[PDB]
């Protein structure tokens, strides 16, 4: 009934389906390259939607981050570990499978059945533009201690990665 | 509800941006000789013809690089919202911040040593 | 079993049959006696 | 603002830089002293700050009542425990050693801070402090095929175990409003639903990959064989020490102290985890692998010490947990000193260990004597004062069920002393026949042993300890 | 545009990516899935954001503390994976079954 | 022989079944990550189906 929450919707159902799409292919392809490749474009994907939940901060940063670095990582770490994929097929190969979907789809129609069935709080009140001086605030008001502790947490992945994947 | 104001043109412009290459390459297509597909098709190795086998030698000397690049870009997020909100803030989250720059630059000592 | 080798030399009360209907009477002989106690 | 509560672990934090700095300069130092002084500094810090002032919330982000305190004490003399062992243990294999200390302190850090919180963003990035550092130490020595296969399956785990509980952790946020506290949260939603359950029951998932509860156990026994095993003996102490404070303080406080389901699913866990633990270790010929499946079924005993809350289950659990710290490091270091000598192998090794080392015999032997629930010894005080505890609310099968399965268990915890006493000079085995016979271990087992051979009686000053500690929490 | 679909979004990805944990030949293949179940959670709190907690953001930081910590738990598993590739040259993870 | 049959090793017994239930149960544990991603997630959700 209107045409800029049209745009938003259409938009929101295309990501939607490029995310299930491209995880779908990370999941079922059986060369793990393309898999790498949509998996950075499900990030993208994803960044794209939390613009339409008015976080642009955070979409920057899973942008220059997961898609940017940690992607690239995987990248280099699949290289590392290609010898033309000489994997011979087990007799269960089809019953892990079928186990771990009926599982999954369970706790779909599980967490569906929550999503559904509860009721939200939606708050109609118009949020907040400034999405950046306010997680500045957050920084050092209420969320201090995961900021000073994550400090330490990337010092002590730098010093054990720097010593597990050491050459010697 | 969307407050950004400021996109619609980021969506058109990613739309008309991932559209140019596909057009200029699609107007390519349209006017170009066809495939010649016997032996253009071969790899080149300077002439010679490729010798066989065909691995890399794979080294960690492009690996560590990323991993730290991930550290330090992991970082850096942590730190935009600083700059921007340093008017609000004032002293306390400077002293507060400095924390968290100090034991990064221990982590690049670190890794700087090795 | 094998260890009783004296002059307690009988045969047949080693086999699992024997056993088993020396057991019921036993079982039987006290079980009829708590009975009788009881009541 | 109120950093005073945080001393404790920033202090730690600054000697964290400090082993790396000398180990970045010198690259061979001291740095193994003057970690346990900062530890003891830290546990001489808790007093000041025990009762002297009352409980206060840092920013409501973190609070540092007495629970919180007793859980930090416990987890730095883990720390320290593991250190006086693991000196000269990892330096007989050729790795470092101030990236060693720094990952266990790092550690230690993150299981002091997520005894004290309440908030669910930095009860989430203290549990992966833990989780990450342990994830590195199990693979710290990577010569080995098996300690980096039990550092990848423990890391894959932990993250997908993590990550459930991040959902979950996102749905409490959802339910009740924004909320991410604890104490807002089990309060602005206060009455059964599905979504309630659905969050209990991930969060549930989360806490028992730390505290090694079945089904949510296979990574510690096939861990605890690969990795080091200092590194498992900070492992189990901490890390559960760390999972149930994280169980109490989230499942009491922030959570909800009205769906009371979650005592039904720790009964079926703790029942589960008994009957396993202490059933399948006595099918075993290693020691690791052994204890992990004791800790599985002591971690049984704990769950129903804490499923009957009465103010009396928890403090019994408290007590029983401080006493497993003792008793568990004086089996490790027993271990740990018998692998390094000459044996490097399993139990039947240990045979006619009596007449060459009598000291580690006498050691090891109390340790799992007190492990099994004997007399006079400190583990026997803390299992019957969990049944008393888990009696006195009503729960009568499980009291009944963790009572057999410990007579159960000493059948293999009696294994080890029929080797290390009853097995004769012709049957020794060939580790012991050329069996030779480092200083901080020793008086680290010394330490140990007495404690858990005299820690039992004296039990009234460590009983009003934990009764005291206890009156903060919901019942 | 809802929360309700938004909410049924970030739980097919964690569907998804329970399935490619269970179903995974590789080791590396594991990771990505574990990254997808991570972006599940991150839309959800992100939803919760916008809808129900607006004014003061609060899951956004949220996100912001979980995007930095898988980054560095990726980080030290593809650490971990460079190393069992060194021992075993293969990252077939059915030959890690070092018990029976 | 009643006594060193019929009484012994009806006890003897309660040995032998709590020993093969050690020596059955352990390939529950059979060295799987996967197996876990199975009976962890799976392991719970049936503690959903008997709450609500």
């Amino acid at each position: 009934m209107d045409l800029a929450t049209l745009t938003q919707t259409i938009t929101f159902f295309a990501l939607a389906a490029a995310v299930i799409i491209a995880a779908l292919g990370v999941v079922l392809l059986d060369n793990v390259v393309y898999s790498a490749f949509l998996l950075g474009g499900v990030f993208l994907s994803i960044a794209g939607l939390y613009i339409l939940m008015n976080a642009d901060f955070v979409s920057a940063a899973q942008i220059l981050i997961y898609v940017g670095a940690v992607n690239v990582l995987i990248l280099f770490a699949i290289m590392l570990v290609n010898k033309r994929e000489t994997y011979t097929p087990v007799p269960g190969r089809w019953l892990r499978q079928g186990g771990a979907a009926v599982v999954s789809l369970g706790v779909f129609a599980l967490l569906t059945k929550m999503i559904l069935q509860t009721p939200w709080q939606l708050s109609s009140v118009p949020p907040t533009p400034d999405s950046i001086t306010t997680i500045g605030q957050h920084f050092f008001s209420d969320f201090l201690l995961p900021f000073e502790l994550a400090s330490v947490l990337l010092l002590m992945a730098l010093i054990g990665a720097v010593v597990l994947a050491r050459r010697e | 509800v969307f407050v950004l104001s400021g996109y619609e043109y980021f969506l058109g412009f990613l739309i008309i941006c991932s559209l140019v290459p596909v057009l200029a390459l699609a107007a390519s297509a349209l006017l170009r000789p066809k495939s010649g597909r016997m032996i253009r098709l071969t790899t080149y190795e300077s002439g010679m013809e490729p010798i066989g086998g065909a691995w890399i030698q794979f080294n960690v000397r492009y690996y560590m690089f990323a991993l730290v690049f991930v550290i330090f870009d992991v970082e850096t997020v942590f730190l935009y919202p600083w700059a921007v909100a340093f008017h609000q803030l004032g002293l306390l989250a400077f002293i507060e911040a400095l924390i968290f720059i100090a034991i990064l630059v221990v982590a690049l000592v670190y890794a700087w040593r090795k | 079993a094998t260890d009783f080798r004296a002059i307690m030399k009988f045969d047949g009360a080693d086999s699992p049959a024997m056993i088993a209907i020396s057991a019921v009477l036993i079982l039987g002989f006290i079980a009829g006696l708590i009975w009788w106690a009881l009541h | 603002g109120t950093i005073l509560p945080e001393t404790i672990l920033i202090v730690t934090l600054l000697v964290v830089l400090l082993a790396d700095l000398i180990q970045g300069r010198q690259a061979d130092r001291w740095t193994p002293y003057f970690a346990i002084v900062g530890l003891g500094g830290a546990i001489a810090t808790m007093i000041p700050l025990w009762t002297q002032p009352a409980t206060i919330s840092f920013f409501g982000s973190f609070i540092s009542d007495h629970l919180s305190l007793f859980f930090r004490g416990l987890i730095a003399l883990s720390a320290l425990g593991t250190i006086l062992m693991s000196i000269r243990y990892v330096e007989q294999t050729g790795s470092s050693l101030g990236e060693f200390m720094t990952i266990l302190l790092t550690a230690t850090v993150g299981g002091m801070f997520i005894a004290g919180a309440q908030e669910l963003v930095f009860i989430f990035v203290a549990l992966e402090t833990l989780s990450i550092a342990s994830y590195l130490l199990t693979g710290y020595t990577k010569r080995d095929s098996r300690s980096n296969e039990a550092a990848l399956k423990y890391l894959l785990i932990g993250a997908a175990s993590s990550a459930i509980f991040l959902y979950g952790s996102s749905l409490l946020y959802g339910l009740s409003g924004g909320h991410t506290q604890l104490p807002a949260i089990a309060q602005a939603l206060s009455s059964e639903s599905l979504g309630l359950v659905v969050a209990l029951v991930f969060v549930i998932a989360g806490i028992s990959f730390k505290i090694s509860a079945v089904p949510f156990h296979q990574w510690t026994p096939d861990v605890y064989e690969g990795a080091p095993t200092p590194v498992v003996a900070f492992l189990s102490v901490g890390s559960k020490a760390a999972g149930f404070a994280l169980a109490i303080r989230f499942l009491t406080l922030a959570f909800p102290s009205v769906t009371d389901q979650w005592q039904l699913i720790f009964t079926v866990l703790a029942i589960l985890s008994m009957i396993l633990g202490n059933v399948v270790a006595l099918a075993q010929t290693s020691m690791k692998r052994m204890l992990a499946y004791s800790s599985i079924g002591q971690a049984g005993f704990v769950m129903i010490g804490f499923v009957v809350g009465t103010e009396a289950g928890y403090a019994s659990m408290l007590f029983y947990l401080l006493v497993y710290l003792f008793m568990n490091l004086g089996a490790f270091t027993c271990v740990i000193l018998f692998s390094l000598r000459t044996g490097t192998d399993q139990i039947s090794e240990y045979a006619g260990l009596y007449q060459k080392d009598p000291l580690l015999t006498l050691g090891l032997s109390l340790c799992l004597l007190s492990l099994g629930g004997i007399p006079p010894l400190a583990g026997f005080f803390g299992k019957i004062y969990l049944f008393w505890a888990g009696w006195q609310a009503g729960a009568y099968g499980l009291v009944l069920l963790g009572l057999l399965t410990s007579v159960i268990s000493i059948y293999y915890y009696i294994r080890v002393v029929k080797m290390m006493v009853v097995k004769e000079p012709q049957e020794m085995s060939e580790a012991v026949r050329n069996y030779p016979e480092l200083r901080p271990l020793q008086v680290g087992l010394v330490m140990t042993v007495i404690a858990t051979s005299l820690a039992g009686i004296l039990a009234n000053p460590l009983f009003n300890l934990v009764n005291t500690a206890v009156w903060d929490v919901p019942q | 545009m809802q929360l309700t679909y938004v909410l049924i979004l970030a739980a097919l990805l964690f569907c998804i990516g329970i399935y490619g944990l269970v179903t995974s030949r590789n080791a590396v293949r594991v990771l990505m899935s574990i990254e997808l179940l991570l972006n599940a959670v991150n839309l959800n709190l992100i939803g919760f954001a916008n809808y129900l907690d607006g004014q003061q953001i609060k899951g956004q930081v949220f996100a912001v503390f979980v995007i930095t910590v898988a980054a560095a738990e990726a980080a030290v598993g593809l650490a971990i994976i460079l190393a069992i590739y060194r021992n075993r040259d293969t990252v077939d993870m059915e030959k890690f079954n070092l018990l029976k | 022989e009643v006594d060193y049959n019929v009484v012994d090793g009806v006890v003897n017994l309660t040995g032998f079944v709590t020993m093969v239930t050690g020596e059955g149960l352990k390939y529950l544990q059979n060295g799987r990550a996967q197996f876990y991603a199975l009976i962890v997630l799976l392991a719970v959700l049936g503690f959903v189906i008997f709450s609500v």
